């Protein structure tokens, strides 16, 4: 079918730890990842979904595999404790997608941020023009709590779909602990 | 047609993979694949070899498990570089090299896809230094045997250089398969970095070798060297006698002085000259 | 199941009988020396796992 | 010991011909081998 | 402080440099050998001691100047004796 | 170049080795053994063997096909 | 804890072939792979290896990748073809000890406890043995950091094996200065061994480059050994070390005087066995 490789970047930072969302923040984002990796598998059997983090230690928790049983086994007692480090989060997200079996796939990443970021906006726009010369489209979806009216992420997606990119979006977080299934119902319906 | 100058270029890495897999599981006939880079009508090049696991107890070539190779063919494909299977091998343990009737059938299943898959036999037992026992083969059609026609249409004086063994000539050579002359692809990227790394003595000759016992060993030889010279004070005395060609047959029971007596002199020299010199370089260098 | 048991004989017919011998002494780690229950005395090796 | 080498290698002479094995018996060896291969 | 030529001090010098009497300096050094801070031997009739091993101390950027210079002409002594080797045993092995 | 063939000749000694017994020698470097298959033979030697390690009644090694001293 | 490592020439060649198949990238790639083998009787053995896909961007060089699915199944195959063979650690191509090799080791210590690394050579030139290995040790200790960890080199050599010495000595065919007599030692350790001590003397000169000008950490634990080398420097020539030296020269050369005396009469007897075949042959044959 259409050639992509869906790569989710899960959020094991230390601000996603409370119990304001109804089951858990961890389980509600997990089953959201489950129904969208069921969305990317059943529309195209070639796509595999592994998970990466953007914490202090950007670990390959589960390897990029079409199995999800390792994903389901590690996300139980996953210990989401760590200072968020998004300035290395692009480089772990981009260089992973060059380690793939096919470079003819559409480079697509989703990114979950539920913690206050301490990046430089000048450093990301150097990474944004780095991604301009690398032709990468990433739809970042905001979870949890953050600086409201998300700071430095509007200017990054704007400098992501620049130079005739014009296809990316920025799904921001509503600061109310509602059920997050309908929150992500917009990327599963259209891009 | 073929010009009997087929000249199989192989490798430097595969031969070590061939002998290690052929020696560790020796008395059962083991096998594997040949993952090389195919070239023109004349030659063929096999650079990589991966080994295939067995099936059960018993000397056989049993069958290939295409579950294993299909996952293996795309294993290193995603990591290194693409290659293509150009042949296969097995290992006669202590025989030599031929195609048995069991060996020929699994060959004939492999020549169906490509007409140039090479059957390779290695023998990791009759090999010592300058012998690596080899001579890969390939089938000939038995259809041409009924015609009485001699194949392979010799256009160069390059094929009939090696002479086949008579034990392989008992088998299907030359009625079902043929030999192929091979050489080896060596290069300085590998040649120097295995020569200068194998036997390098570190600081051994800058020692004194057990200084009370070296002069003790300098009598452990000399004492029986006296009586071995008494034999040399004996065997020369029964000459001008029965025609010393007779002194060649007759001296196979008991020991002779003359060879044994020039033996220890080499031992009592290199043990002394090396140890006396190394003592006198330590005095200068160490203060 | 009538093809199951008859498939066991399809590959059971490839095992080879083994000469029954007797160990006389041991020269080195690999040099063994035996005599069969037939006749002559041999010098023999082993597997590396046995 | 050098002079007992340097004054010793003169009677090496008339080493006439190192014969490999034969012409005839080599051919008879080849015929005997061809008989075994046919057998 | 003493070089590696002698480092052989006497008991009278200890009685000078520590102003302690003669009948106690033997008890002083056996304690020093037992703790392990020094390794040497003890004479009694010539009233000297053959100290061999001492405890390693620390040093500033001035004592490395001595260790630079005592090392430096020891470099060419390895050059000089090996210069006989490759020039006299040259035809033994190309 | 001679030292290459000096070690190369010992491929014959490899594993599958049978046992005979020394009886006598005709001459230099050729002898007569008796196999443990019962039949005697007129055999050749291998040159690295010290001949003065022979004959009390010496148990020897023989090649399994060509049947000479090993 | 680990005595030494034993490296076979297979795995030595099983890196350089991989360095050639990635040598087409041109710009920069380090060969990092998985090292397979055992260790028995406290001696580290190295038998087999392969290489894992790996990339590295120069900016923010703390982002590495090991495709562990490629690490799982290929070891799953190699355990299946050889149950005796197992993991022993890892390796990297090691020109100059790149920075990721402090936590590559900690990434994959969940397979081997003593996960040893191996530094190899791709451009062979030295007067030694260009195969390096370290070990992982950590310390809550003296001065640097609350979390401190630095690799320590364990001794390294190329071990042999009976099966591979057939193939190793077959692939050389170039030069091999065998026939160990009175001059094998003269060159393997008397020409070369004195020049062996050259680069060991010259190595502490390279540390000595910091007298007042070099790098900022100064000594603390480097000089206790160097204080001892000049202290344990050997005994001078005043004692019977003079006299007992001439004692053994007057003992070792006696055996040399006897043995050389023997060599003359032996070759003199061999002269007589050549005059028996000269004068007693000309009258007979002609
Ligand atoms: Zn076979």
């Amino acid at each position: 079918m259409v050639l992509e490789s869906t790569m989710v970047c899960v959020d094991n930072s230390e601000y996603m730890r409370n119990g304001d969302f109804l089951p858990t923040r961890l389980q509600a984002q997990q089953d959201a990842v489950n129904i969208v990796c069921h969305s990317k598998t059943r529309s195209n059997p070639e796509n595999n979904v592994g998970l990466i983090t953007l914490a202090n230690d950007c670990e390959v928790l589960t390897t990029l595999t079409p199995d999800t049983g390792r994903i389901l086994s590690k996300l139980h007692t996953v210990q989401p404790k760590g200072k968020i480090t998004f300035c290395t989060g692009i480089r772990v997200a981009h260089l992973a997608l060059k380690h793939r079996q096919g470079k003819n796939h559409k480079m697509r990443i989703i990114a979950f941020v539920g913690s206050p970021v301490e990046d430089n906006e000048k450093d990301l726009v150097k990474l944004a023009k780095r991604l301009k010369k690398e032709k990468v489209n990433v739809d970042i979806i905001n979870f949890g709590e953050e600086e409201v009216n998300t700071e430095k992420l509007t200017a990054f997606v704007n400098t992501l779909n620049g130079k005739d990119g014009t296809g990316s979006h920025l799904v921001t977080v509503p600061p109310g602990p509602s059920l997050a299934d309908a929150l992500i119902s917009s990327p599963i319906l259209a891009g | 047609a073929v010009d009997t100058a087929e000249q199989v270029y192989i490798s430097s890495l595969a031969l070590l993979k061939m002998l290690k897999h052929g020696r560790a599981g020796v008395p059962m006939e083991v096998m594997g694949l040949m993952l090389g880079e195919f070239v023109d009508d004349y030659t063929v090049r096999v650079i990589d070899v991966f080994a295939m696991p067995q099936s059960g107890t018993g000397v056989s070539v049993e069958a290939v498990d295409p579950v294993f190779q299909a996952k293996m063919l795309d294993m290193l494909k995603q990591t290194g570089r693409p290659e293509m299977v150009v042949g296969w091998y097995h290992s006669h343990p202590g025989f030599g090299c031929w195609l048995s009737g069991v060996d020929i059938n699994t060959q004939q299943s492999f020549e169906a896809l490509s007409e140039r898959a090479v059957a390779v036999v290695v023998d990791p037992i009759q090999s010592v230094k300058g012998k690596v026992v080899i001579d890969a083969f390939r089938l000939i059609n038995a259809n041409m045997m009924v015609l009485g026609h001699e194949p392979r249409q010799t256009t160069s004086n390059l094929g009939h250089l090696n002479k086949p063994s008579i034990q392989a000539l008992i088998h299907g050579l030359n009625r079902h398969y043929y030999s192929i002359t091979i050489n080896y692809r060596k290069n300085e990227l590998e040649q120097k970095m295995l020569l200068n790394l194998h036997k390098k003595s570190w600081m051994e000759g800058l020692t004194l070798q057990d200084y009370s016992e070296h002069c003790k060993h300098n009598e452990s030889v000399v004492k029986e060297m006296l009586e071995l010279a008494k034999n040399y004070n004996k065997a020369v005395e029964e000459e001008d006698k029965m025609t010393p060609e007779q002194l060649a047959i007759k001296n196979v029971g008991k020991q002779d002085p003359k060879r044994h007596l020039e033996e220890h002199v080499d031992v009592l020299m290199t043990s002394n000259i090396v140890q006396c010199l190394a003592a006198m370089l330590d005095t200068v260098v160490f203060k | 199941k009538q093809y199951e048991k008859s498939e066991n004989d399809l590959k059971a017919l490839q095992s080879v009988g083994q000469i029954v011998g007797e160990v006389l002494k041991q020269l080195t780690e690999e040099k063994f020396i035996v005599k069969a229950t037939n006749g002559p005395r041999y010098v023999v090796g082993c597997r590396r796992q046995l | 010991h050098n002079m007992s080498v340097k004054a010793m290698r003169f009677p090496p002479k008339s080493y006439n011909k190192d014969l490999e094995s034969a012409e005839e018996r080599r051919e008879r060896e080849q015929q005997d081998l061809e008989f075994a291969k046919e057998m | 402080t003493r070089p590696a030529n002698h480092r052989q001090l006497t008991f009278e010098e200890i009685a000078k440099s520590a102003k302690i009497t003669v009948n106690e300096v033997e008890l002083l050094v056996m304690k020093a050998l037992s703790v392990g801070l020094v390794k040497g031997s003890i004479d009694e009739v010539d009233k000297r001691v053959h100290m061999t091993w001492v405890q390693p101390r620390v040093l500033d950027l001035q004592q490395i100047k001595g260790m630079k210079d005592r090392l430096e002409f020891w470099c060419t002594d390895v050059k000089s004796m090996e210069m006989l080797v490759e020039h006299q045993a040259h035809d033994i092995l190309t | 170049e001679f030292l290459h063939a000096q070690e190369e000749v010992k491929r014959i000694q490899s594993i599958p080795l049978v046992i005979g017994q020394f009886l006598e020698a005709v001459d230099q470097n050729t002898a007569i053994v008796g196999s443990t298959t019962g039949s005697n033979y007129y055999v050749r030697i291998l040159s690295t063997i010290d001949r003065e390690l022979l004959k009390p009644n010496a148990s020897v090694a023989l090649h399994k096909h060509s049947n000479a001293l090993v | 804890a680990v005595q030494k490592v034993v490296v076979h020439p297979l795995v030595l060649l099983s890196v350089v072939d991989h360095f050639n198949r990635i040598g087409k990238v041109g710009n920069q790639k380090r060969v990092v792979g998985v090292l397979l083998g055992s260790w028995q009787k406290k001696v580290l053995d190295v038998s087999n290896s392969f290489a894992v896909p790996f990339d590295e961007d120069d900016k923010d060089d703390s982002v590495w990748f090991l495709d562990h699915d490629y690490l799982e199944n290929m070891y799953g195959m190699f355990k299946k073809v050889n149950a005796r063979e197992r993991i022993v650690g890892w390796y990297h191509t090691g020109p100059k000890l790149h920075k990721n090799d402090i936590a590559i080791n900690e990434l994959m210590k969940r397979y081997c406890p003593n996960s040893v690394l191996v530094i190899i050579d791709v451009k062979p030139k030295d007067l030694g043995l260009p195969t390096e290995a370290y070990i992982s040790v950590e310390e809550v200790h003296d001065d640097g950091t609350p979390t401190s960890k630095t690799f320590e080199h364990v001794t390294s050599e190329i071990g042999a094996e009976e099966a591979e010495e057939v193939g190793v000595e077959h692939l050389l065919r170039d030069i091999k200065d065998t026939t160990v007599g009175t001059l094998s030692q003269r060159i393997t350790n008397q020409v070369h061994g004195l020049k062996g001590l050259n680069s060991k003397l010259l190595d502490i000169r390279s540390y000595l480059e910091k007298v007042a000008t070099g790098k900022l950490p100064i000594n603390h634990q480097i000089i206790y050994q160097l204080q001892d080398v000049f202290n344990l420097l050997p005994d001078v020539s005043l004692q019977e070390f003079v006299k007992a030296f001439y004692l053994k020269t007057n003992d070792q050369m006696v055996v040399v005087y006897l043995a050389s005396l023997i060599r003359s009469v032996v070759a003199l007897h061999n002269l007589i066995n050549n005059k028996i075949a000269n004068r007693d042959a000309e009258k007979k044959e002609g």
